[PDB]
């Protein structure tokens, strides 16, 4: 059974900073691609960031390029965002996804998801 | 347009076949890619229920089809019953975004 | 990433890690196009040299129209070929021709529903029909000559490769595809970014695993279709598995069983499982990267490494071989060698500078290439690969020292662990049963 | 005709039928010549660089001159080459000039009374020497100098082709022979009308099944030999067999046995024999036809397709392979899919419009190609050919279930159904003296 | 030198002897080096057509910057990779300029200590930089364009040939190197003069033997490493083993045993030992001297050749090969031919001026060249080789007529003459102590 | 043990037509060139049709081109001729023959032959 | 020339040697076509006696030798028979007629 | 200049690293051919007592190193003892000469 | 085991001849090259002539060439060197020697050496 947990996620000011965590421990971390995907309080989902099963390929989407940082740790099998400079329209629930090991598969395997707010 | 337009609303009596639509542009469904089908209660993470436009997973009924077609796919649940009752995403990998694009979200109602 | 080896003493094995995968698991089929002219002074002899010589390349063209047994059986260009089909349907060239009117490049539709990419890479009929028709017949410069044998010498190059291939090729070259049309193609394919930036910075391998495949000529248009790998599974561990055979040395000639594990070749992460690529020609090197083609592959559980660490564990099953044939030989690693010595064979390790390093004894030994270049065993000579990486000696006794030779079954090719313990089982059983009778 | 393809699911084999013969069954050798010249402003360095050209063309080509195991070895170029050392012997050079000082293409008689085709193909002597020679130093005209690169190109393909072939080449490629001189080159054979229409309907096939060996360059003529296939056996029925392991599907993981008919491959009518070809390079199939070499072919009884439709019939003693490595993998066929699934692996099968319409369960299946697109077996992906015909599910028990797995050698590389009986016959007899014994 | 056969009738087996060694034992590293431009009407719009394919090409090359199981595994183009990132130290490509700035062949010495011959075969910096630089816009005269062809040419086909070949091209084209450029690099070797003049002459062979590898592109000058052969073991002894299947010629189908030595291959005198050459492509022989490559050899005590006069000697174990699949085949050899007629199968013995004149019995029987042209068994014909030499057939009584049929094991791909005779007196013991038990 | 008979030969006026019948039983019909050859009274040995093993090549003399129609089944291993408005001059003895198995072999296996008579 | 031009007659004593002859032009013998001999009694089928003008079938004596040289080819017949008494067709294929042309016939008689 | 040049003779004392050298031309070490060295005894045929410029016969002891760098060579015999009085001689393949060139030949003088 | 062994020099006039042989008896002669060195009285070694293994190459000093020639036959393991128009500068002791099997290998096996005197 796959336990993808998060953590790291608060209250923020905005232009403030914080750093999401995600660890997962029932398959081969190191075979599969990971995500993160957003959805702000009542509406649908955003894609984040995604980084390649041993991080050669890193991709943004353009509404966080250049304040976000997606990174993994293979021997911990662990995940992070390190947000900077936030604002208000930052403020979402924040999912890290697993995908099914191949390039344009769905995505199979989520966490619980951990809410950031960003307000003043 | 980094865009997949779906229904905002869709409702349905128990036992009878609803669909769901998801109208793509020339960057994500004209390009070639398939659509993912996703179902999220307001509590939890989303979870698949469909992929490649028409491929089912595991401990997925029967009842949920699926298909593609030109610009646009759909999502066809026959049977409907009140377990049903959720929230559904379309998405696709856009070329343009690099990365995917969720639509917004058809709330489907079980009167 | 960053190479690292292994060699294991107890079964004369190294594994070399630190690679990093792009498996084809799919393809794609694009529609190149070249758009033809039908057309019913020594600088006019020369273009009528030239125009037969196009003339005979079009009715030319229409005239046309250790493990690797456990492999199945695939049909490489059975996707391409299939699309073939779907271009002879009434109707279909001229849709890929209205999509190219204004544009050399679309997607298209086709009847089946599948959407393909078309390029127009070459337009003889326009240079024929505007700049060569009004003029003829007197020439009055030999710019026009040149410039038809410029214009014309795509279409005899590709109709050289398409009737010496009997009309497919692989891999695809510049005249089938220039380095300008590939990228674009890539562009546009419904793939990732990252699907993108490795074709991208690997074109050479990507012609070396794609296919064209001559297709039709209907309506002055000539089409063939290329047939372009699809990298699904890309950035995952990989390694490789080099093994060597493994005697006793014992004097007397005839008297040494030997053993060899024969799961050598190439070893990628996929999902939960690995993919096995027996065969050398099946996976292509690029620096880090490792291009592997999955229909000359097996799908094996992850505990297939674990024979690496423990040939004798319960979960997996290790294949070997068995022999009494004790020849000597030396196996090139990635980041060293393997040298098996035996009988009176001399093998050796030296460096330019300082002469021979090391002497072998009866064996399998390891010497890793920080400061060896050359290995001699016997009357061959072998160069080590120089690359730059860490390699680790595991000490071990070799498993061969814990077989008994008379009950040893040494004539086995494909056997493993438990099927070489299962003959043990039963010739001791024999002498076993047989003394309680007697 | 039309193809047909029957899937027998006792032995997990299928065979494809309605394909027609064209069996190379011998060779013909003809003699290829080219005259020579014996020759020695900005527009007369241009001439003088491909003069040049010409002369180290001549100069360099101067300074030239399952059971495959169970098949002979044969000489290719033999004939060929026994030609060529006819051709070294005095007069038989102007023996071929004479014969073709007014014509390009005349039947010549050797020495050892052998009839050949002499073709000239290209006349570099009348060129050079009338117009190029004269003008030699001031040119007036670029065409000249165009027009000589034209002619002298084809020379320095062939000399180029020839130098990274050591002199042999294969296919023979358009430079060494024109589509328009090999269909002369076939008209003029001593072959029957339906020959003629075989090999003037495939000439791609013909290219790649024929040679070009450099002979000799002496008395200002170039003579090549191109040796070219005879197709004697033509329009008789052949079939192609697919076959897969065939395993037990117990849960223990090595607790499997398995065989596999090693006979696959094609199979042709020869004269009330059968030809066996059981090699994949060695049969190029043309649409229906079926090109296959009898060189790398077994003469075989035609009670061998008795196999097909019983595998324990007791005329013929059908070819078969056991081991116990229980491993998926997928055949694909004329008209459809054999996928043999074991284990814990994932087998399905879909088409593009609908997604995956079959699972596959334990065992070794078969699925027509009528409405599927793909099949995967662990991560391996497989497209299906497209080609149209009717397949045929035959139902039947398999026969590895028939073997008791305590007695079953599975360690056969090159095993009959006889051999592996006779095998548990011995084993059987063992356990049964020796509880008689006792 | 010349050459005689030697058919023996007891192993059904043929030695060809007289041949004489050339075996690549090393290799040499050139650096081939072209000079590059820094570059930034109708006759106009040509030179800049054939400028912007000069630029195409850099940046393309810039984006690309029986018994063989036994044999080890190599890197054959190690010692030309090292040389390669050698090359990439900083101030090594301009230590190769500033020697090749006046002289177009120089040695240089590496930073490692190594000195390579380099070579300078294309100038296009001088020819851009000084005859098309002033120019560009008014060209007066059609030669300029002509002539940039011409020298661009060479640039664009080596980047054809290592962008479709991903950077290593085997065997090395004249593109790469020249005839002329090649004897050049031959003679300046450091090389005996026994050496230059065996690969003067054989040029061809030296070309299917070398690599290409593209190396980089740095300061306007293009080089690339030609990894030679170096012929170290030369003018020895070379034989050639040809084997056929000996079976026995019971009228039941699958009442027959047979045995096939399984060591063919070539066989070179190597110091006080014998180079061993199981494959046929590791061997090319060039008249009458045999290149083998030493990688894809086995070294063997010289003893071995007692197999060939007694295969029952103590000496050496000679290796063979069991079955019962008695088929019918041939094997053409230097001299002859070795036939193999087992069943029903129908083999003769034919020349072309006489026609049949051997009818073969059932076993194996031999056939020399001299009056015979062609062999037919069953359904294939065989020409046999027309090289002059002298044959000797050795009569015997076939060493299949020695074993008892009820214990001979028929099941052995990799056995010998010992390993048979252990499982005989084996088998023979267990019926034997059973027989006295009971 | 090859048994070809042929049947179907008669009297006929000029103009008339008539179709030949050649069984085989005795050998695989299928992988056999299939030949017609007819013998006028007094006369030599005349060629007329050839069918391949298949059926893919099908040839005629000039003499019967247009005129004849030879075929075959491989399921009944019968052989067919079928003249039609023959001439006094097609008056012969014509024989089925069998090839030897490859292109240009002799005729091997030979029909008792059978009579056609034009006459007015 | 679509012809093969045998004798129209050979007569020889029982024990000598007899040849029969059978010239061709250049598109049947001159093109490189073999020649086939058959031996025809006056009631049944022709016999193929000689095959690629030297090879003899199965159950043919080695009395009959035959030989080609350059558009000619000859049959031979040595120790002559009274069994041997019947008309003799040689057989070649031709180009121009795409086909197969027979000698005109030679009886053979018996002294 | 197919030419190997030696000193005369060279001295040292029992237990001292003495070094013999030996420089060649473009011709010899230039060209890239590896040194021999070889050691003869008055009455006796040279023996080889070191090849490509580093390596050690069988039966030589370790004191004889042996290198090679740039034009010339070194011959280095540490431990010195009354056994290697000798003249010792450098060979080396020369393409102008077509063989083998030797040294002059030097004298080693154990004090 | 290996046993080189010369013979057949002496003392000759100037102009005169000689012929070496130098037998072999204990290794495959018929792979190894073959030299002849010599060594003037006082001074250096002089390499003379070299044979293949099978004779297709021979190689001479030019101040030998035109009047020394090397052969051997392998079938006795012999040497030969045959010297013609001997000179005041032809004394010297000659020793046969065979390299190591491969191209540049140094010489191995040498003769004892015999003595060549050209004296008026
Ligand atoms: C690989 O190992 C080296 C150790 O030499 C280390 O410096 C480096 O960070 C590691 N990773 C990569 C990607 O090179
Ligand atoms: C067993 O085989 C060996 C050779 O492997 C043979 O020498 C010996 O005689 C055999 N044993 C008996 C009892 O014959």
């Amino acid at each position: 059974e796959v336990q993808v947990v998060e953590s790291g996620g608060g209250l923020v000011k905005p232009g403030g900073s914080l750093r999401l965590s995600c660890a997962a421990s029932g398959f081969p971390f190191s075979s599969y691609k990971m995500d993160w995907v957003r959805q702000a309080p009542g509406k649908g989902l955003e894609w984040v960031s995604s980084i390649s099963a041993s991080g050669s390929y890193i991709n943004y989407a353009d509404s966080v390029k250049g304040r976000f940082t997606i990174s993994r740790d293979n021997a911990k099998n662990s995940l992070y965002l390190q947000m900077k400079s936030l604002r208000a329209d930052d403020t979402a629930v924040y999912f890290c996804a697993r995908d099914g090991g191949r390039e344009l598969s769905p995505f199979e395997k989520w966490g619980q998801g951990i809410l950031v707010t960003v307000s003043s | 347009q980094s865009v997949l337009t779906q229904p905002p609303s869709v409702s349905g009596a128990p036992g009878q076949r609803v669909t769901i639509s998801c109208t793509g542009t020339n960057s994500n469904i004209g390009t070639g890619y398939d659509v993912h089908w996703y179902q999220q209660l307001p509590g939890t993470a989303p979870k698949v229920v469909l992929f490649d436009n028409n491929n089912r997973p595991s401990g997925v009924p029967d009842r949920f089809s699926g298909s593609k077609s030109g610009t646009s796919a759909a999502l066809a649940i026959t049977g409907l019953q009140a377990e049903d009752e959720a929230v559904y995403y379309c998405q696709s990998y856009d070329k343009s975004l690099g990365g995917w694009v969720f639509g917004g979200g058809t709330k489907l109602t079980v009167l | 990433q960053n190479i690292t080896e292994e060699f294991y003493q107890s079964t004369c094995s190294a594994v070399s890690k630190g690679y990093l995968s792009a498996l084809r698991t799919g393809w794609y089929t694009s529609v190149i196009t070249i758009e033809l002219s039908n057309i019913k002074d020594a600088k006019v002899k020369l273009i009528k040299q030239e125009l037969d010589k196009y003339k005979n390349a079009v009715t030319e063209l229409q005239l046309l129209m250790f493990l690797g047994f456990l492999l199945g059986v695939g049909s490489a260009i059975a996707s391409g070929v299939a699309v073939c089909k779907v271009l002879h349907l009434e109707g279909e060239v001229n849709k890929i021709k209205s999509a190219l009117l204004s544009t050399n490049k679309a997607v298209v539709s086709l009847s089946n529903g599948v959407s393909v990419l078309t390029f127009k890479v070459l337009d003889l009929k326009n240079y024929i029909d505007k700049q060569l028709l009004p003029i003829l017949c007197s020439i009055s410069n030999i710019e026009t000559v040149i410039e038809f044998q410029q214009k014309n010498n795509r279409l005899l190059e590709i109709t050289r490769e398409f009737s010496v291939n009997a009309g497919v090729t692989t891999p695809v070259s510049t005249y089938m595809l220039t380095n300008s049309e590939l990228l674009s193609l890539i562009n546009d394919m419904p793939i990732t970014n990252d699907q993108k930036k490795l074709m991208s910075n690997n074109v050479q391998i990507v012609r070396q695993q794609s296919y064209s495949i001559m297709c039709i000529i209907k309506e002055e248009v000539l089409a063939y279709v290329v047939q372009l790998p699809l990298y699904g599974v890309i950035d995952t561990p990989c390694w490789k598995l080099h093994t060597s055979p493994l005697c006793t040395t014992n004097t007397k000639e005839g008297s040494n069983i030997c053993l060899t594990r024969t799961d050598r070749g190439w070893y990628c992460d996929n999902a939960g499982s690995v993919s096995f690529f027996p065969q050398a020609e099946t996976c292509k090197v690029q620096s880090n990267r490792v291009f592997c083609d999955t229909m000359n592959s097996l799908t094996l559980p992850s505990e297939v490494n674990l024979c690496n660490v423990d040939i004798f564990n319960p979960k997996y099953d290790c294949k070997i071989m068995t022999s009494k044939t004790d020849v000597s030989s030396s196996v090139i690693t990635s980041l060293g060698a393997i040298v098996s010595c035996y009988g009176k064979t001399k093998c050796t390790a030296s460096n330019k500078n300082r002469g021979i390093i090391k002497t072998f004894s009866n064996g399998c030994d390891y010497v890793s290439n920080k400061g060896v270049d050359t290995v001699s065993v016997g009357n061959t000579l072998y160069y080590v690969n120089k690359q730059e990486g860490k390699s680790l000696y595991v000490k071990g006794e070799p498993i061969i020292n814990f077989y008994d030779p008379l009950v040893f079954p040494s004539d086995e090719f494909d056997a493993s662990i438990s099927q070489v313990n299962e003959k043990i089982n039963q010739s001791l059983a024999f002498i076993r049963k047989s003394d309680e009778l007697l």
